[PDB]
């Protein structure tokens, strides 16, 4: 969008493709085809007697914090 | 956390749901700039983010088995006791937590800021937690207004929304916020191709989650108010 | 955390250690799915990480001074006093930590996963620890059992295994668990070369940890058992 | 072996070549070649901790959870 | 420097260019050219007031989604 | 954290103040090798990142706008109260914090190390903050010292330097240390060009501060040490 | 020659001159499969590429000083003598070239492809030589038609012109056809970047030359049939 | 266009960017972005007692013929 | 094969792969994954009737723009 | 031309057919280096290369449509008249055309080399040119051998073979010979991946002919010797 | 030299590194680091041209005029 | 052709012979603009070439045994009879050819030009040979100068030299012309390495040809003119 294009004179693109078949990959994973990043808001909550695995799925991930 | 010059939102930036326009404000609030700024439930992108990624039974694009997806992130976790309803100090009746997206009045310059705090709670009833929720996000809400000046940066509109569950018991509990940042795979972008990597970005850029949703034979999962938080 | 479809574990997967199919499980756990899965200690796979990283005097493939080496990793550190053998609350006796691998049944769909936790303990002879230790490899390993059902994900294998030191004097101790993450040199694949990229690759893949050392020149250090850890 | 090629179909590699001599470096570290990596295990302790047995020294660690 | 020149043959280098007008970034981020990195020191102290502003004072590293290296 | 192979110094490697052999040391510690190891104050580099990065309002060459800057740090936060100056433990009067940078003998095998510590202060006269910092240095400066033992590594010279902000009533004070990793910019580089990146490098490791500032037509701010920490 | 998957002609499929649809045939050929190819004047698209890459004059975007620009050419070269009006047989009173292009009916396996063609002439009355040429087409136009018939593929339509001098005096005389294969500019492509590759193609793809024209602000040059052959 | 839509499934692009100011330059040399080529069509007589400077300049050019 | 082996320490690899569906392609064409080639034997010839056919005739290099390298 | 270090012949180092060791000289030629090199008809070769690109009806592995194949290469045409069967100089009663293909002894100094040549025929009866051809062998054969000497590079095996086709009437007749210089696509070789490229090369350098067919599921087109030349 | 730095705002280079030992090899194969190209002089005669004084001797020419 | 924008000569702007500043003209010529062109005779550049490539025993830096050398050239072979001194018009009794650069006075518009032809010769003593060529450089030469006005592009200097051999009884003989176009090797650049490749180049930029050779521990073979042409 016209953002981009006012952007990319600075020489900042925001392309951000994997190279997997279905699966998302993380930002800055070798591979990845542009120079940006999609982000999303999760905010989920479960007791048991699970977080993450409910509703919108991140399972299985190596974590890395930023802060 | 922020998300910057090379951001762009799942749910407001791409993949629109409907939702986003058709929203109204909870209140606004004067930053040091002078503009009042909107608050609005972030109700709609957080359902957008699980049409995308998919539930565990319904997957849909997932971060990869054993990917290395970076985050801004909180966690907490706590018990309700076997009975013994006498708290040794990390246990608590119910878990919280909350996420908040500022989007910055001009990407050009300055940063858009997430917001993500949690927490435990030692009351049981209900409505009190709740309540201290809706409280909570004006909290929030100014603090993104003068979080600003230090930046000299002001926004347009924050997005804010929680999660808690109530636990009794013996239960342990967790609640999270998680911003992931991730790259889309080809596929998820109808007529997109590893061959026209930008144009790729455009498609995702125009389609409103409805639309996305349609051409991608997905059925629906926000739909009709449906997930729970 | 986790390794995944990305992944080969130095030892397991890349320059195996024969010691690896001769071993024979300590015992088996009943998983959600029904399939009985193995424990093994993880001596072999430890040792094999030496022989390959080197020790700080024989030095052979190790992290390059500056890098950026993203681990998943726990550490836990204490002091068993002066004398003043009354304990402030972060103090013991003795430091101890663990690591374990279950390698998935299934790679093309499930994450083969690292369970590493640690701590501190209070008592002061050792048969107390080990016995702690030994007993805790099940709590681990049904843990790793039940751990599947979230992901729906069984497992074939975890491979467990331990560090500990026994203080006492004001020594302050330490104990860690890393699974580190990096990409292999050019010359610790024999006949490897910079434009043989994939290649390279499956020399390690098909060498033995035997094999690699005496076409490497380098002599043994797992060797007969020699190695505490 | 097999499972690479069952892998590949799908776009991933597993191959994680370093170009230093001698040093292995890390997962996502520019210069790297290939998309995968690779990874062991190290448990280690003492009365300090890293440089024993298994050296991972003088690196920066990222923790990842 | 001379360093750089026994460093070469190893195969390291210590190129670290951002494609960016005016701004710095960070090591490892896409699209950077070169395989080094390039460092400095930032230590300063500020204050706030009850019911950022370390950061954005004297060096700004502000508004940035900070990594921990240990 | 370290600094190793890939690594310059704002400061020191590229953009040198002149102030740097200028200086003159505060003391220097025996090293298990056996060299006097020399320690400086570190006001020179600290300073060089200033007029590199710039301040909120001369804003030169910063972090892009929602960046991922790794790197090393820590920080601390407390209040000192509304006017209860009773302490619930996690506040103080003041708070401090710390970097020490030393640079290893032989980049060929070693790494320099970045040192970094913080905390908090439990009395309110100046002088006795004043006091415990600049014991502490030596503090670290002998830690400097025995460090390099386990590496076998023999280091070169520690520059160290200090940032403490004394508080009163129910404000709250946060003090930090970062060492950050970046990539250069294409304009900080006078003649560099995006064709020419390893002369690019050059050119910033041969120009001393000054003369980098001339080129690029940036008035100092270090200038007459006119910059508190 | 051909042009083939990879092709796009400047005038036809990119940068379009509206000429061409306004285009009407000079007759039409049966081709082997049965359908009556057309085949029109190429005065449209030789203009265009002369908006293009500009005259010696109006030098707009030309292939760089020193470049290997890969052509389909010939070439032609005679004198027509200082008097002696006498042919030493490599002479000739006039010099003629033509080049023709095909488009593909189905690019997705078929090529476009180019005839070129030229010599000499031994009359010196002008109307002759037109007459050949007019003549000649034909001959390339069923030429073109019978063409096919090996590789099965037929075209769609046929676009044909020529250049010729008629000499007298001891003056040498050269005619050339040349199909060129370059890569287009990020300035020829308003509001392209060096960043958007296949987005940059889709707007030359867009524009018809006059629209390209008036972004750019160059004044036509085929404008009002001005250009000669 | 569509073509490019259904070209590019077989792994073919068209794309064809040069990195110099003004100056196109050809099919191959190294620098290019893209893997397609542009053509054109170029006809032009002369005689002096300077074929390809006039009209549409292609001068001071490294032919290569392909036939 | 063994050469392979003694050749890429010079350098040297032999690698030509083409990313197109089923076509081939030529020696230098960018986006040719490599930097070796493939080469091979052809010889045939054939008629046409007065006022391609050798080409088209057995193996097909047809359709193709030749360059001549002597 | 030649194929040099980077070279592999379609049917002798990758995709051999079986016929090339089964193969059997027809004779023997003194080298200046003193060495007896074999020289065989190049059959199997030039039938390789016919079951990997196929023919215009049984379309494999051609060269894309449009694409720029270098190649080395002779042509030759002529006609043989309407009647008049007078010979204006350029026309003949038969054309005929060689390529020859001789294997460096060691490719990691010297190249392979390639000699084609061409011509036409002023006799007609077909006894006579099939005589002229044979006996040609003979010379390029000799002519491989001295040809070493400038180089000082001695050959291992010559491969030669012939096309011809004799004419009558007032056609025209064509000979040619080319070597193509072409990169392989990736689902011409069995179970390779772009993500695999020097494994992929391995994979054709060890499957005969006939196996690459079999996997395939292309029929043979050498077989029993029904490809005429 | 100075020319560079002002062709270098241009977009152009004249790098011409090739990747293998000892030998050179010509503009625009693949694998060459660089966008620029190095060019020399040679004339020779012989009554076995190409091959004496300066060896371009076994290669591929490719004519541009 | 040219050597353009992307030029270098090896010998006047990499490698440099002494030479060359060393030399004097043989003549001037007046150009379209006006300067004074200076003429000079190419034997410094020429050997330089020699230097470098090295000679069939002497091998150094020479192309790659099969690589694809794109060159500007021509080449002339005939014979001079077996006695028979009669002359079948492609005959003669000496060869000759000859090459031209000259150096554009402003490489960031105008481009280098070389010029090269050939041919053979009719008469058998020397002399006559001698003097036709020494003329014939002024020929070239005049023609440079002319040449600029179409592209209206003006020198600063032309090199000029040639090749020629006297046949005599039954020989062929062979004259030519070749600008090469390469890329070079890392060895050639005395600490060069291939990760510097802008540094690599400055270093060849800044060696005579002299230095160069001394590094390298080459002797020299131009020297003391031993060089025929």
């Amino acid at each position: 969008s016209e953002l981009d294009a006012k952007l990319n004179k600075l020489g900042v693109d925001r392309i951000a493709i994997s190279p997997y078949k279905q699966w998302t990959r993380g930002y800055m994973e070798p591979g990845n085809i542009g120079n940006g990043y999609v982000t999303g808001l999760k905010v989920d909550a479960g007791v048991r007697d699970r977080a993450e695995t409910k509703n919108a799925y991140i399972g299985q991930i190596n974590m890395t914090t930023a802060s | 956390x922020f998300t910057g010059v090379q951001g762009r939102v799942i749910g407001y930036d791409i993949l629109r749901s409907p939702e986003v326009d058709k929203a109204k404000p909870l209140f606004t609030e004067t930053q040091w700039d002078g503009s009042e700024l909107p608050i609005y439930d972030a109700k709609p992108l957080q359902d957008a983010l699980v049409e995308y990624f998919g539930t565990e039974q319904d997957r849909r694009h997932y971060p990869a088995p054993g990917s290395f997806i970076v985050c801004a992130n909180k966690g907490v976790t706590a018990e309700r006791p076997k009975n013994d309803a006498d708290m040794k100090p990390g246990q608590g009746y119910g878990v919280w937590s909350a996420i908040a997206i500022s989007f910055a009045k001009d990407p050009t310059k300055d940063s858009s800021m997430f917001v993500e705090d949690a927490g435990v709670w030692e009351t049981p009833n209900e409505d009190e937690l709740l309540e201290y929720l809706e409280g909570r996000r004006k909290a929030m809400a100014k603090s993104i207004a003068e979080c600003g000046q230090d930046a000299h940066a002001s926004f347009e509109s924050s997005w804010i929304g929680f999660a808690y569950t109530m636990m009794e018991p013996g239960q342990i509990g967790n609640a999270i916020t998680v911003a992931p940042y991730v790259s889309l795979p080809i596929d998820s972008i109808p007529g997109g191709s590893i061959l026209t990597p930008d144009k790729d970005m455009e498609i995702m850029e125009n389609l409103t989650m409805p639309e996305w949703l349609e051409k991608m034979g997905y059925k629906s999962l926000s739909a009709n108010n449906a997930l729970k938080y």
